[PDB]
């Protein structure tokens, strides 16, 4: 009819916005966790270098 | 002669009446055509909404 189509369009705009936000948040999580794990690896290498210096 | 006049008058009235009835049935047939167009359009719009929603 008439109002039904507009209501469906609203329900679809919500769909697109929610899905896009979810995808963007997932990408953010991937990037942040990669950052953290690379920092942890750098910390490990520093520990090993400290061990060599102690030797 | 009198009977002929009477019969001719009744036949003329009958012709006029059938003309009126044929015009009336034409009008009502046209109205039914319009309503059939209405149902065709509303079913088409419902199908369009259905295909849009199923196809996003």
């Amino acid at each position: 009819m008439d109002a039904i189509k507009k209501k469906m369009q609203m329900l679809k705009l919500d769909k697109e916005n929610a899905l896009d936000r979810a995808e963007q948040a997932e990408a953010d999580k991937k990037a942040a966790e990669d950052r953290s794990k690379q920092l942890e690896d750098e910390l490990v290498s520093l520990q090993k270098k400290l061990k060599g210096t102690e030797d | 002669s009198d009977k002929l006049k009477e019969a001719e008058t009744r036949a003329e009235f009958a012709e006029r009446s059938v003309t009126k009835l044929e015009k009336s049935i034409d009008d009502l047939e046209d109205e039914l055509y319009a309503q059939k167009l209405k149902y065709k359009a509303i079913s088409e719009e419902l199908d369009h909404a259905l295909n849009d929603m199923t196809s996003i």
